[PDB]
């Protein structure tokens, strides 16, 4: 992930 | 909306993500964060090291609260006072704020 979602 | 967090430690108005790693990269402890607005309109990061790694969450600025994921709240300070006392990643609590360390 990119970014964590959560 | 509030604009509360402009005088925190944790908030950097204009912080990359590379900068913001390099940053957290120096203290070696989980819970080590900071919030960076990001480029994106409306938006912030917060920058967090949980488990030796470095992750990155949206925070998005709507109408007169902030939302990350489902959960909202009235500010960006009552959102990360809130992960202070509240784990915001597996048990990982918002713990050292980073000031440019």
């Amino acid at each position: 992930l990119y970014y964590w979602d959560q | 909306g509030s604009h509360m967090h402009e005088s925190k430690e944790w908030y950097h108005a204009s912080l990359t993500r590379a900068q913001a790693e390099h940053m957290l990269m120096r203290v070696p402890r989980d819970g080590a964060f900071l919030v960076r607005k990001r480029n994106e309109p409306n938006s912030y990061a917060i920058s967090f090291r949980a488990e030796g790694k470095i992750k990155h969450c949206r925070v998005q600025q709507e109408g007169q609260t902030v939302m990350l994921g489902n959960s909202e709240f009235d500010s960006l300070v009552d959102l990360i006072s809130y992960y202070e006392k509240h784990p915001l990643y597996r048990k990982m609590k918002l713990r050292y704020p980073i000031n440019e360390e």
